[PDB]
C-alpha cells in the first residue's frame, strides 16, 4: 500500500482594496476612483477563483449521490479496515485522517462549503461503497458482493486467475492488513509526507504576507502612512503623494491577485487529476501504468485531508 | 432485448431535446467563455475614459490646452494607466486562453476515446458503463452525447467462491456462482441469466479444504450422456 | 496586537471594528421578490435572525430539518424557499443516508437495464 | 463449431439469424 498526495483547493481569500489602499480615507478614495474600475476588476478576479476552489471540491469529493454507511458487522474475510473507516466515538474521521490532520488590514478569508466533517461524510460514503458494493456504486446502484469476491474480480483484472486469491486469501488478508500499519508508521511522526499539502499553504500564505508587508513601503513617496500625508500636507502636494502610494498599492494586489490566478490554474488541474484518480482509481480499476502508485493496481482507498485528497493504492 | 434497446435509446434522445430546449442553462458553461471575454473587453474599453491622475481623460484635450512642457507629463499619465490596462488585460487572456487550452486538451481526448472507441475509464462518458458517444456542433465548443448502460431491477442471490463436486473445487471461468435458495447457477456479473454449472463453464483448481465459503452441488459433464447413449 | 494600559497596567487585545462584505440571498425574481441578507465574517450585535461561521444571515428562519443544498452560504449552511413559502437556513445534507446489505454470502445482481 | 460458439436463445427471436451446420468434433469421436 502506497500513498500518493494530491491538493483540491486553496484559502477563499478576499480583499478590500478600499481599506487595502484607501482605509479611512475620503480624500485618497476621490483619487483611488480616477483610476477606474481595476478593483473591480480585481475584486471579481479573486472571488471567481473562491467560487472555483469549492468547484475543485465538489468535482474531488461529491462523486455520490447517498451516503453509504458501513456495516454493522465488520467482517471483511480477514482484510482489517479499522484504520480508514470513521471512528464512531469522536468528528467522525478515522484514525489515518486524524494522523493527515494533526500534520498540516482589509482583508478576509471565507469559508468553504464543505468543511472537514463533510468531507469525512463523502469519504465514509466512498469507502463503505468500495468494501461492500465494489464498484457498482460508481457506475449507479450499490450493489452488495462479499468482500473476498470483489477481490477475486479484481485479481483477475490484472491477469491473475481468481483461484490464487482464494489459495493465499489468508496470506493476502495478512498482508494487506500489514500494509495498512507501515502507512500509518510512515505518515505518523513526520510531516515531510505531507509537503505537498504543506506548500500549497505555505505558498498562499507567504503570498498575503508579502502583501501586506508592501502597505509599509514608501513607493517613491515622503511616507508609506496615508494619515501622516493627509495631516502634513495641503491637497495640492498631499494628492501627489497620495498618488504614489496608491499606484504602488495597486500594482502590488495586481501583481497578488495575478500570481494568485496562476497558481489557482496549478490547482485547477490537481484537482481535475485528483477527481479523475477518485473515479478511476476508487470508483472502478483502471489498468493504467503508475496511475495509481507502482505495480498492478487492484483497489483503493481515498482519506481525507487539509486542504487535499489523500489515496491510498493497494 | 434489441426492440427494447432500440425504444430506450430513441426516448433517451427524445429526453436529451427536451432537456436542451427552451433552458439555456445546460450550456452555461459555454456561456461563461462568452460573458468572461466580453467583460474583460469592455472593462478595457471603459478604462479608457479614466483619468489616472491626469487633468482630463481625453487625450485631445490635454493636446489643444497644454503646450509640450506640460502637455507631454498628462499624456504620459495617460499612457501609463492605459498602458497598465493594456498589460492587465493581456495577462487575464493568456490565464484564462491556458484554462481552454486545458479544456480543449480533454475535449479532444473524450472525443478520440468516446466517440472514436469506447474507453472503459469510469465517469469519463458521464455515469454508468460506456457504450457509445456522438459530437454535436456548439458554439464556441463541443456537445458529447453520452450513451452508457445503467442498471435498473436487481434481484437478491444467495453466493459462493466455489463449488465442491467430487472434492475438486469448480471456480467459474467468468462470472459469479449464485442460488436462489433450491438451485446454484453461474452467471455474468453485469445482467443476470442464470446457466446450469458444468464442466465447460468452471476450471478445476485446489480443493474443497481450501476455500471458505464453498458449498456443495453437482457439476454437469455434458459428455457423460453423449458416452452413455 | 494588544496594548498595556497607560494607567491601569491591564493588557488588552486590539481587534479590528468588524467589517465584510454583503451578500442578498434570493431566489430567482421570476417566482419571488424575497430577500434575505448575509453580512459576512460579522456579528449580529454590530450590524428571523441566525448566526453562523459564516457570518450574521438576517431575514430567513433557521430550521432543525436538513436538505439537500440548494443555494449555498458556506460553513456548512444552505439556503432554500420553503412553505406560505419562505427563505430557509439549514445544515446541508450531502445527500439520502442509506447502506449497503452487506452479508458474507449475499450478492446483489441487475436483472434489467435502461440506456440513457 | 460448438467449441467457438454458445447457445443462448432461439432462431425466432434474432434478427438477421440464418440456417447453417455448426459441427461438433464429439460427434466423430463417440461413432469411431
Ligand atoms: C484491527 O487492527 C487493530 C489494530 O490496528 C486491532 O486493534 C488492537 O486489538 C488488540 C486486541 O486483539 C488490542 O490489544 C490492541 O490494543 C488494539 N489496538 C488498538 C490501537 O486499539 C483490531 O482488534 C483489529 N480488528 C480485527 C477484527 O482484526
Ligand atoms: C430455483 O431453480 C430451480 C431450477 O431451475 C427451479 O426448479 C425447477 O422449477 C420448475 C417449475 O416448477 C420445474 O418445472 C423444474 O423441473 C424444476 N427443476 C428442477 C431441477 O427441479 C426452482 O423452482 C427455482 N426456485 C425458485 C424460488 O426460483
Ligand atoms: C459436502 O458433503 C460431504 C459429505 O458427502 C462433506 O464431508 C463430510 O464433512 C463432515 C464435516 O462437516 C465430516 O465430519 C465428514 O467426515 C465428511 N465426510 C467425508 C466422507 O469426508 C463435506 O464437508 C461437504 N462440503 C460442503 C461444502 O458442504
Ligand atoms: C431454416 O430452415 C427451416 C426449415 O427447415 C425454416 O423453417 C420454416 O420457415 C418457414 C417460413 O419461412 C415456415 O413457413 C415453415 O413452416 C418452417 N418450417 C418448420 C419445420 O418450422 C427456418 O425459418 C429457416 N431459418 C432461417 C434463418 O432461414
Ligand atoms: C436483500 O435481502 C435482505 C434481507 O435478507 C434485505 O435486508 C436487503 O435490503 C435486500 N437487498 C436489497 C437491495 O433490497
Ligand atoms: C459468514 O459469517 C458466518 C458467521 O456469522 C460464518 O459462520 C460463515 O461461515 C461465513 N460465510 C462466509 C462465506 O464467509
Ligand atoms: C492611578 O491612580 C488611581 C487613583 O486615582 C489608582 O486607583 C490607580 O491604581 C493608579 N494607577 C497606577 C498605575 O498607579
Ligand atoms: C417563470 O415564470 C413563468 C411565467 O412568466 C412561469 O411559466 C414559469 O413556470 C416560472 N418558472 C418557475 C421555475 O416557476
Ligand atoms: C457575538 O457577540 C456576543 C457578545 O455580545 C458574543 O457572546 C458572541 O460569542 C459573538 N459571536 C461571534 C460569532 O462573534
Ligand atoms: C430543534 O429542536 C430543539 C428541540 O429538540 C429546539 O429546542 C430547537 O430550538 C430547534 N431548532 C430549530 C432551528 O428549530
Ligand atoms: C425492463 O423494464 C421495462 C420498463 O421500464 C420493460 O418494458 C422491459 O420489458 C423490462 N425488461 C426486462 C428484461 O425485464
Ligand atoms: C436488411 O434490410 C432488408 C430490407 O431492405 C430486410 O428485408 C432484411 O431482413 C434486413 N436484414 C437485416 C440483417 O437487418
Amino acid at each position: 500500500v502506497t500513498t500518493e498526495i494530491l491538493p483540491v483547493s486553496m484559502t477563499k481569500t478576499s480583499v478590500d482594496c478600499t481599506m487595502y489602499i484607501c482605509g479611512d480615507s475620503t480624500e485618497c478614495s476621490n483619487l483611488l476612483l480616477q483610476y477606474g474600475s481595476f478593483c473591480t476588476q480585481l475584486n471579481r478576479a479573486l472571488t471567481g477563483i473562491a467560487v472555483e476552489q469549492d468547484k475543485n471540491t465538489q468535482e474531488v469529493f461529491a462523486q455520490v449521490k447517498q451516503i453509504y454507511k458501513t456495516p454493522p458487522i465488520k467482517d471483511f474475510g480477514g482484510f482489517n479496515f479499522s484504520q480508514i473507516l470513521p471512528d464512531p466515538s469522536k468528528s467522525k474521521r478515522s484514525f489515518i485522517e486524524d494522523l493527515l490532520f494533526n500534520k498540516v488590514n482589509g482583508l478576509t478569508v471565507l469559508p468553504p462549503l464543505l468543511t472537514d466533517e463533510m468531507i469525512a461524510q463523502y469519504t465514509s460514503a466512498l469507502l463503505a461503497g468500495t468494501i461492500t458494493s465494489g464498484w457498482t456504486f460508481g457506475a449507479g446502484a450499490a450493489l452488495q458482493i462479499p468482500f473476498a469476491m470483489q477481490m477475486a474480480y479484481r485479481f483477475n483484472g490484472i491477469g491473475v486467475t481468481q483461484n490464487v486469491l482464494y489459495e493465499n486469501q489468508k496470506l493476502i488478508a495478512n498482508q494487506f492488513n500489514s500494509a495498512i500499519g507501515k502507512i500509518q508508521d510512515s505518515l505518523s511522526s513526520t510531516a515531510s509526507a505531507l509537503g505537498k499539502l504543506q506548500d500549497v499553504v505555505n505558498q498562499n500564505a507567504q503570498a498575503l504576507n508579502t502583501l501586506v508587508k508592501q502597505l509599509s513601503s514608501n513607493f517613491g513617496a515622503i511616507s508609506s502612512v496615508l494619515n501622516d500625508i493627509l495631516s502634513r500636507l495641503d491637497p495640492p502636494e498631499a494628492e501627489v503623494q497620495i498618488d504614489r502610494l496608491i499606484t504602488g498599492r495597486l500594482q502590488s494586489l495586481q501583481t497578488y491577485v495575478t500570481q494568485q490566478l496562476i497558481r489557482a490554474a496549478e490547482i485547477r488541474a490537481s484537482a481535475n487529476l485528483a477527481a479523475t484518480k477518485m473515479s478511476e482509481c476508487v470508483l472502478g480499476q483502471s489498468k493504467r501504468v503508475d496511475f495509481c502508485g507502482k505495480g498492478y493496481h487492484l483497489m483503493s482507498f481515498p482519506q481525507s485531508a487539509p486542504h487535499g485528497v489523500v489515496f491510498l493504492h493497494v | 432485448n434489441q426492440k427494447l434497446i432500440a425504444n430506450q435509446f430513441n426516448s433517451a434522445i427524445g429526453k436529451i431535446q427536451d432537456s436542451l430546449s427552451s433552458t439555456a442553462s445546460a450550456l452555461g458553461k459555454l456561456q461563461d467563455v462568452v460573458n468572461q471575454n466580453a467583460q474583460a473587453l469592455n472593462t478595457l474599453v471603459k478604462q479608457l475614459s479614466s483619468n489616472f491622475g491626469a487633468i482630463s481623460s481625453v487625450l485631445n484635450d490635454i493636446l489643444s490646452r497644454l503646450d509640450p512642457p506640460e502637455a507631454e507629463v498628462q499624456i504620459d499619465r495617460l499612457i501609463t494607466g492605459r498602458l497598465q490596462s493594456l498589460q492587465t488585460y493581456v495577462t487575464q487572456q493568456l490565464i484564462r486562453a491556458a484554462e481552454i487550452r486545458a479544456s480543449a486538451n480533454l475535449a479532444a481526448t473524450k472525443m478520440s476515446e468516446c466517440v472514436l472507441g469506447q474507453s472503459k475509464r469510469v465517469d469519463f462518458c458521464g455515469k454508468g458503463y460506456h457504450l457509445m458517444s456522438f459530437p454535436q456542433s456548439a458554439p464556441h465548443g463541443v456537445v458529447f452525447l453520452h450513451v452508457t448502460y445503467v442498471p435498473a431491477q436487481e434481484k437478491n442471490f444467495t453466493t459462493a467462491p466455489a463449488i465442491c463436486h467430487d472434492g475438486k473445487a469448480h471456480f467459474p471461468r467468468e462470472g459469479v456462482f449464485v442460488s436462489n435458495g433450491t438451485h446454484w447457477f453461474v452467471t455474468q456479473r453485469n445482467f443476470y441469466e442464470p446457466q446450469i454449472i458444468t464442466t465447460d463453464n468452471t476450471f478445476v483448481s485446489g480443493n474443497c479444504d481450501v476455500v471458505i465459503g464453498i458449498v456443495n452441488n453437482t457439476v454437469y459433464d455434458p459428455l457423460q450422456p453423449e458416452l452413455d447413449s | 496586537d494588544a496594548v498595556r494600559d497607560p494607567q491601569t497596567l491591564e493588557i488588552l487585545d486590539i481587534t479590528p471594528c468588524s467589517f465584510g462584505g454583503v451578500s442578498v440571498i434570493t431566489p430567482g425574481t421570476n417566482t419571488s421578490n424575497q430577500v434575505a441578507v448575509l453580512y459576512q465574517d460579522v456579528n449580529c450585535t454590530e450590524v428571523n435572525v441566525f448566526q453562523t461561521r459564516a457570518g450574521c444571515l438576517i431575514g430567513a428562519e433557521h430550521v432543525n430539518n436538513s436538505y439537500e443544498c440548494d443555494i449555498p452560504i458556506g460553513a456548512g449552511i444552505c439556503a432554500s424557499y420553503q412553505t406560505s413559502q419562505s427563505i430557509i437556513a439549514y445544515t446541508m445534507s450531502l445527500g439520502a443516508e442509506n447502506s449497503v446489505a452487506y452479508s458474507n454470502n449475499s450478492i446483489a445482481i441487475p436483472t434489467n437495464f435502461t440506456i440513457s
